[PDB]
């Protein structure tokens, strides 16, 4: 697998013109999937990470924005990264997006990390774009290759035993971190349960405890739930993504939880910014933002 | 507003 050649070609379009494709060969993409899948299975499903590092929320195929993020935070290995999921669907270039991320995971396996988002799931892909992108630019078999790789993505990460990170949010079934560690891979995302909640739940200012989620799956949770969770697990923060927030980032429950969304100009109801959070050695937070197209 | 599966 000529990783460096793949990376050079992916990065080659930087500055060329927003929207220009990078068409890797199916064998190259297959290689990225198989090698990264191997690494994913080899590392914990619940990642134990160290700061400083940069954390990114949803990308959703906005390849040129991913490039802007790396330009801002420093292209690997200039900085450690943790992506919270949702690499595909919606955007115009999910293929280039997921391919660069998998390439960097293989390249810097101890300094680059990717968590599973609710969109790294076959059924959702069929509806939101990735399936069609793969069918058009490659073939359906390659899409299956991607899903097998997705089925092995880690589910959560804890930065220096204080910051709990996952794509969606908390789960009413999450009593112990060992429950997460017990989750076996490969696996698809179920319709209910811990794994489902970690990839689907949302915090809710108006909810007392656990509530029903308008997404038609999982739950919503209140600030008290968060406060209780951090206390019980001796954590300081919950870092998640999943929801589109106008400023690219948004704090919840007296800054006990933060939502990160890294795809700018994604929302139809509003022009959102895309944010990337820098967590320093003392676990202090700062942001690098892609402000909406003025 | 994109469609709640989610703007
Ligand atoms: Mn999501
Ligand atoms: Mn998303």
């Amino acid at each position: 697998l000529n990783l460096d050649s793949i990376i050079g070609r992916l990065l080659e379009v930087q500055g060329s013109r927003p929207g220009k494709n990078v068409q890797l060969t199916e064998n190259e993409i297959r290689g990225l999937c198989l090698k990264s899948r191997e690494i994913f299975l080899s590392q914990p499903i619940l990642l134990e990470l160290e700061a400083p590092l940069k954390i990114c929320g949803d990308i959703h195929g906005q390849y040129y924005d991913l490039l802007r993020l790396f330009e801002y935070g420093g292209f690997p290995p200039e900085s450690n990264y943790l992506f919270l999921g949702d690499y595909v669907d919606r955007g115009k270039q999910s293929l280039e997006t997921i391919c660069l991320l998998l390439a960097y995971k293989i390249k810097y396996p101890e300094n680059f990390f990717l968590l599973r988002g609710n969109h790294e799931c076959a059924s959702i892909n069929r509806i939101y774009g990735f399936y069609d992108e793969c069918k058009r630019r490659y073939n359906i078999k390659l899409w299956k290759t991607f899903t097998d790789c997705f089925n092995c993505l880690p589910i959560a990460a804890i930065v220096d035993e204080k910051i709990f990170c996952c794509h969606g949010g908390l789960s009413p079934d999450l009593q112990s971190m060992e429950q997460i560690r017990r989750i076996m891979r490969p696996t698809d995302v179920p319709d209910q349960g811990l794994l489902c909640d970690l990839l689907w739940s949302d915090p809710d200012k108006d909810v007392q405890g656990w509530g029903e989620n308008d997404r038609g799956v999982s739950f919503t949770f209140g600030a008290e739930v968060v406060a209780k969770f951090l206390h019980k697990h001796d954590l300081d923060l919950i870092c998640r993504a999943h929801q589109v927030v106008e400023d690219g980032y948004e704090f919840f429950a007296k800054r006990q939880l933060v939502t990160l969304f890294s795809a700018p100009n994604y929302c139809g109801e509003f022009d959102n910014a895309g944010a990337m959070m820098s967590v320093d050695e003392t676990l202090m937070c700062s942001f690098q933002i892609l402000k909406p197209a003025d | 507003x994109l469609x709640r599966x989610x703007x």
